C-alpha cells in the first residue's frame, strides 16, 4: 500500500513542562540581558571596576 | 465538411503492363477501363480486410487480413503465382512475398543458409494483476502511470517508512536486502516527490563518508546512484547538481583507509564512478555546461604537477572512459609525461607508500586505452618496434592486445 | 516514522507566490496591497507558543 | 503570543534605534540584532 | 539569501533568477529596474552571467543607441544608461 493508499504525518510536539520552563526562562534571561547591554552601551554608563 | 474523393490507380501504369505482355496498341478508353475495375477490387478488399482487423481486435491491418479478405471473395490468397487448375494449393495463403523497393534483386544462395535464424518468441501465458482496488488504481508496473495551521510533511507515513527501510537496506548490511532495495529504486514509479530526500542522503553521505574513507559506504552509495539513474519515471536533472560532485569525489579523492589491498576495490570505486560519470555526461546534455565542465576539471587534474597518485589514477580513469574521440584527441600529446612519472616511481626506493601501486595501475590503464586508439586508426603493420617512437611503453604487448581486439572483431 | 523523520518546510515559501509582493513600479502597481496581520506560525520551534 | 514587557521594550528600542536619529545607536542596535542568542519570539 | 536557504524543495534561486530574467529580457523596463536585474543576476555567480547575461550582449547596442547619440541629452536616461553600461 504505497500503490493504492496514503495518510499524513505531523512534526514531533514538545509537550514537556521541564523543557518548556527551561525555554521560557532562558529566552527571558537572554532578552533582558540583550536589552540591558544595549541600553548601557548607548547611554551614560557606570562600572564597578576601573574602565569596565 | 468532407471533401472525399475517388482515387484510382494511374492509367500510365496499366499501359506499361499491357505492352510488357504482348498486347500492344491499346486505346486510352481501353486503358481507363482497366484502372477503374482493379481500383474497385482493391477498394472492395481493403474494406473487406478491415472487417478482419476489427474482429481480431487490432488497430493495424496485418498482412494476413488481406489473405482472408481474398479467400472471402473466392479469390486465391496466392499473390506470386496463379494456378489455373487450383488443385496443388486450394485457397491456401503462402504468406505473401518478402520483397522491397530498395532491395538488391540478387542474392547469393549460401548467404541465406549461413545467417542465424531468428529466435522463436515465448508462448502465450496468462498472468493476473489488479486494475482497481475498491475504486483506486494501484501503481504496480502492470499499470500505466491568529496561529497558522500545523502543517503536514509532503510524504505519507507509508512513504516515510518506505524511505527509511530502503535507506537502511541500501547501506548494505545484507546483500539480498541491498539488491532488492536497488531494484526497488530502479523501478518504483512513485519514487518522485521523495527524490530530494534521496539526493540529499546520497550527497550528504559521501561528504561525511570521505572524512574517514569508508569504502563500502561509498560503493553502496554509488550503486544507489546507478539505481537512481536507470529509473525511467523520475526526472533527474533537477538533482544532478548534487549528484555529480558526489561521484567526482569518489573518483578524484585520496583514500584515508588502508592504501593497498582494497585499492583493487578502490579501482572499482573509481570504475563505478567513471561509469556513472560518463552515463551522466551522456544524458542531461545541453550546450557547454556538463560534459565540458567535467572534462576541464579532469584535464586540470591531469596537468597538475606532483599530484596525489590516488587522485591521479582516478582522474586518469575518468578521462579514459569518455568515449571514442576523447581519447583520440586528449591522451595523444601526454605519453612522455606518463613515462617520466613511471620512471620516478621506479627509481625512488620508497616501496611502503602507495605511489608504486598507483603508478602500475595508471600505466596499465593508459596502455590498454592506447592499444585500440591505435587498433582503431591505422593498420596493424610493424607491431614490433615502431612503438619505440612512443617511448616504448606497451610495444609488442600493446601489439598483442591489438591482435586480440582484431580476433574479437573477426569473431563478431 | 509515526512523527516526521524529516523537517517540514515553509509552505508559503515552497508553495505561495511571494513574487506577487514584489513592487515593480511604485505608481503603476498592478494590484492593491493590504496591511498584513501577525500570524505567529506554531510549526516553527524556538517559539514558546 | 503577546510579547512580555521585557521583549516589548527591547523591540521598541531596537526598532526606534534604526529609524535615523543617530548613527552610533543604530550601529549598536545592528550589533545587538546580529549577536544575541535569544531573539526568537 | 539564496545561497544560505535555497534547497531543491524551496526553489528559491530558480524562482529569483526567473523573475530577474523576465524583468531583464522584457522590453519597456526602465533603466533602474534593468540595473537591478543585471545587478542581482551578476551577484548570483559566474555561470548565471554565462547563460543569462552573455546572450543579450547585443542589447548594449540598443543601450548605446541612447548614449552616443540621443536627441534629448538633458533627460535622466543617460546617467542610468551609462551606469547600466
Amino acid at each position: 500500500p504505497h500503490t493504492y493508499i496514503k495518510t499524513p504525518t505531523y512534526r514531533e510536539p514538545v509537550s514537556d513542562y521541564q523543557v518548556l520552563r527551561e525555554k521560557a526562562a532562558s529566552q527571558r534571561r537572554d532578552v533582558e540581558r540583550a536589552l540591558t547591554r544595549f541600553m548601557a552601551k548607548t547611554g551614560e554608563t557606570q562600572s564597578l571596576f576601573k574602565d569596565d | 465538411k468532407l471533401k472525399l474523393s475517388n482515387t484510382v490507380l494511374p492509367s500510365e501504369s496499366m499501359k506499361v503492363v499491357a505492352e510488357s505482355m504482348g498486347i500492344a496498341q491499346i486505346q486510352e478508353e481501353t486503358c481507363q477501363l482497366l484502372t477503374d475495375e482493379v481500383s474497385y477490387r482493391i477498394k472492395e478488399i481493403a474494406q473487406d480486410a478491415l472487417k478482419f482487423m476489427h474482429m481480431g481486435k487490432r488497430q493495424k491491418l496485418t498482412t494476413s487480413d488481406i489473405d482472408y479478405a481474398l479467400k472471402l471473395k473466392n479469390v486465391e490468397p496466392l499473390y506470386g503465382f496463379h494456378a489455373q487448375e487450383f488443385i496443388p494449393f486450394r485457397f491456401a495463403s503462402g504468406g505473401g512475398r518478402e520483397l522491397y523497393f530498395y532491395e538488391e534483386k540478387e542474392v547469393d544462395l549460401s548467404d541465406i543458409i549461413n545467417t542465424p535464424l531468428p529466435r522463436v518468441p515465448l508462448d502465450v501465458c496468462l498472468k493476473a494483476h489488479w486494475l482497481s482496488i475498491e475504486g483506486c488504481q494501484p501503481a504496480i508496473p502492470e499499470n500505466p502511470p491568529r496561529l497558522k495551521p500545523r502543517s503536514i510533511h509532503e510524504l505519507s507515513v507509508e512513504q516515510q517508512l518506505y524511505y527509511k527501510e530502503i535507506t537502511e537496506a541500501c547501506v548494505g548490511s545484507c546483500e539480498a536486502k541491498r539488491a532488492e532495495a536497488l531494484q526497488s529504486i530502479a523501478t518504483d514509479p512513485g519514487l518522485y516527490q521523495m527524490l530530494p530526500r534521496f539526493s540529499t542522503f546520497i550527497s550528504e553521505g559521501v561528504r561525511v563518508n570521505v572524512v574517514q574513507n569508508n569504502l563500502a559506504l561509498l560503493i553502496y552509495l554509488m550503486r544507489m546512484v546507478k539505481a537512481l539513474m536507470d529509473n525511467p519515471t523520475l526526472y533527474l536533472e533537477k538533482y544532478v547538481h548534487e549528484l555529480i560532485p558526489a561521484v567526482m569525489t569518489c573518483i578524484v579523492s585520496r583514500q584515508l583507509c588502508l592504501r593497498p589491498d582494497v585499492d583493487n576495490h578502490w579501482a572499482l570505486r573509481d570504475f563505478a564512478a567513471r561509469l556513472v560519470a560518463q552515463i551522466c555526461k551522456h544524458f542531461s546534455t545541453t550546450t557547454n555546461n556538463i560534459q565540458s565542465r567535467i572534462t576541464k576539471t579532469f584535464t586540470k587534474s591531469w596537468v597538475d604537477e606532483k599530484t596525489p597518485w590516488t587522485t591521479r589514477y582516478g582522474s586518469i580513469a575518468g578521462l579514459a572512459e569518455l568515449g571514442h574521440d576523447v581519447i583520440k584527441t586528449l591522451i595523444l600529446p601526454r605519453l612522455q609525461q606518463e613515462g617520466e612519472r613511471i620512471r620516478s616511481v621506479l627509481d625512488g626506493p620508497v616501496l611502503s607508500n602507495i605511489d608504486r601501486i598507483g603508478a602500475d595501475h595508471v600505466q596499465s590503464l593508459l596502455l590498454k586505452h592506447c592499444a585500440p586508439v591505435l587498433a582503431k586508426l591505422r593498420p596493424p603493420p610493424d607491431n614490433q618496434d615502431a612503438y619505440r617512437a612512443e617511448f616504448g611503453s606497451l610495444g609488442p604487448l600493446l601489439c598483442s592486445q591489438v591482435v586480440k581486439a582484431r580476433a574479437q572483431a573477426a569473431l563478431q | 516514522p509515526w512523527y516526521s523523520i524529516f523537517p517540514i518546510d515553509n509552505e508559503d515559501l515552497v508553495y505561495g507566490r511571494w513574487e506577487d509582493n514584489i513592487i515593480w513600479d511604485a505608481q503603476a502597481m498592478p494590484r492593491l496591497l493590504e496591511p498584513p496581520v501577525l500570524t505567529l506560525d506554531p510549526n516553527d520551534e524556538n517559539l514558546i507558543l
